[PDB]
């Protein structure tokens, strides 16, 4: 079987240069590479195919060459709406295979996070469990400390974090952190906080509330 | 317009059977070759199975994980792709798309996957609670809110604002498996502050293999 080697597995470029993905095939494939893009949680769209034929409704900016067993997509001029991942795929031989696919992040300007600090829901609370959510909103780059103190006590083990993949509209990504405890540890506290750094913040942000206020 | 519309994914035990459909529009549905290809974190994209026209025997391919395994049949009166699978491992796991290929050369319209767990864990619908604004979520001229979809199994779970109506500044988190082998998740969306209590806000959560269609509003 052909393998489809995408190398870079990453690539991060400014807005308005232009980005080449490798896409390099282990045998000849002539002129057989279809490219395709992918954007978070949708489907993958085809862009190129045979090398360098874009079909329509792509963007001018779009473009493929290459032939026997290395390829390029390019992009002339990259735009926020281009974050996504990029697959090359051939059908020269049976079974058609596809590369691992090149993730493309837009940079952009720092942004500190909008932070921003939920208490469990009365609704919850009954339940047994409070979680308390502490969510850092459109910030670039990617890189953040969040810290949980209860009475001014550094949590430990009892959060987890998700982060969204890099927003096509923004460039930003966007970070929750949620913690757990049972009611009775929770009630046995006052002050909830969440404290949040960022290359764009000049001081660590508090986000805190006190238990039933 | 081509549609491509899948259905069917779930949870099943390791070794269970579970169909899989698709109904397609907008092209001449006989006249063409139907496939399945998943995608997985660990695998990428991988066809997996193609029925071509019954012009030419309605010949159905295979890759050869899932050779033995799979049956891939097509009802041209339906204009409906279906893939049988049985003996299914925990690496079959994966979103599985819908996708025509023309003629042996690019997937040139795919669907939107639909999403197969292999797991010997059982099915459980989430809790909703709403994640309320005050001011400790009031950043200026911009207050936050959510939904927390909280301890459920299998993925997936969609989550929209207003029945799809808001979209804009909505951020739905990918989910996390607790320790208790459960995922949760929540969906934030910012909004202008001076908004809160003159216009509803409601989280409609959806859990498929539990049945779970719930409507939280979220208020201050």
């Amino acid at each position: 079987d052909i393998l489809l080697t995408q190398s870079p597995a990453i690539l991060s470029v400014s807005p308005g240069e232009r980005v080449s993905f490798s896409c390099r095939a282990s045998q000849f494939v002539g002129s057989s590479i279809h490219w395709y893009q992918q954007r978070t949680n949708g489907s993958p769209r085809l862009l190129i195919k045979y090398a360098s034929e874009s079909m329509s409704g792509i963007p001018s900016r779009f473009s493929g060459s290459g032939s026997g067993t290395d390829f390029t997509l390019s992009i002339n001029t990259v735009e926020s709406e281009d974050i996504a991942d990029y697959y090359c795929q051939q059908s020269h031989s049976w079974p058609f295979t596809f590369g691992s696919g090149t993730n493309l992040e837009v940079k952009r300007t720092v942004a500190a996070p909008s932070v921003f600090i939920f208490p469990p829901s009365d609704e919850q609370l009954k339940s047994g469990t409070a979680s308390v959510v502490c969510l850092l909103n459109n910030f670039y780059p990617r890189e953040a400390k969040v810290q949980w103190k209860v009475d001014n006590a550094l949590q430990s083990g009892n959060s987890q974090e998700s982060v969204t993949e890099q927003d096509s509209k923004d460039s930003t990504y966007s970070l929750s952190s949620t913690l757990t405890l049972s009611k009775a540890d929770y009630e046995k506290h006052k002050v909830y906080a969440c404290e949040v750094t960022h290359q764009g913040l000049s001081s660590p942000v508090t986000k805190s509330f006190n238990r039933g206020e | 317009e081509v549609k491509l519309e899948e259905s069917g994914g779930g949870l099943v035990q390791p070794g269970g059977s579970m169909k899989l459909s698709c109904v397609a529009s907008g092209f001449i549905f006989s006249n063409h070759w139907m496939n399945w290809v998943r995608q997985s974190p660990e695998k990428g994209l991988e066809w997996v199975a193609e029925i071509r026209s019954k012009s030419i025997n309605s010949a159905t391919h295979y890759a050869e994980s899932v050779k033995g395994r799979f049956t891939i049949s097509r009802d041209d009166s339906k204009s409906a792709v279906y893939l049988q699978m049985t003996d299914l491992r925990t690496e079959d796991t994966g979103v599985y798309y819908c996708s025509r290929n023309y003629y042996g050369s690019t997937y040139d319209y795919w669907g939107q996957g639909t999403t197969l767990t292999v797991s010997s864990a059982s099915t459980k619908g989430p809790s909703v609670f709403p994640l309320a604004p005050s001011s400790k979520s009031t950043s200026g001229g911009t207050a936050a809110l959510g939904c927390l979809v909280k301890d459920y199994f299998p993925e997936p779970v969609t989550v929209s604002w207003n029945s799809g109506a808001l979209t804009s500044g909505v951020h739905t988190f990918p989910a996390v498996l607790q320790s208790s082998g459960l995922y949760s998740l929540s969906s934030v969306v910012t909004v202008p502050s001076s908004s809160l209590g003159t216009q509803t806000y409601i989280c409609n959560v959806n859990h498929k293999p539990s049945n779970t269609k719930v409507d939280k509003k979220v208020e201050p």
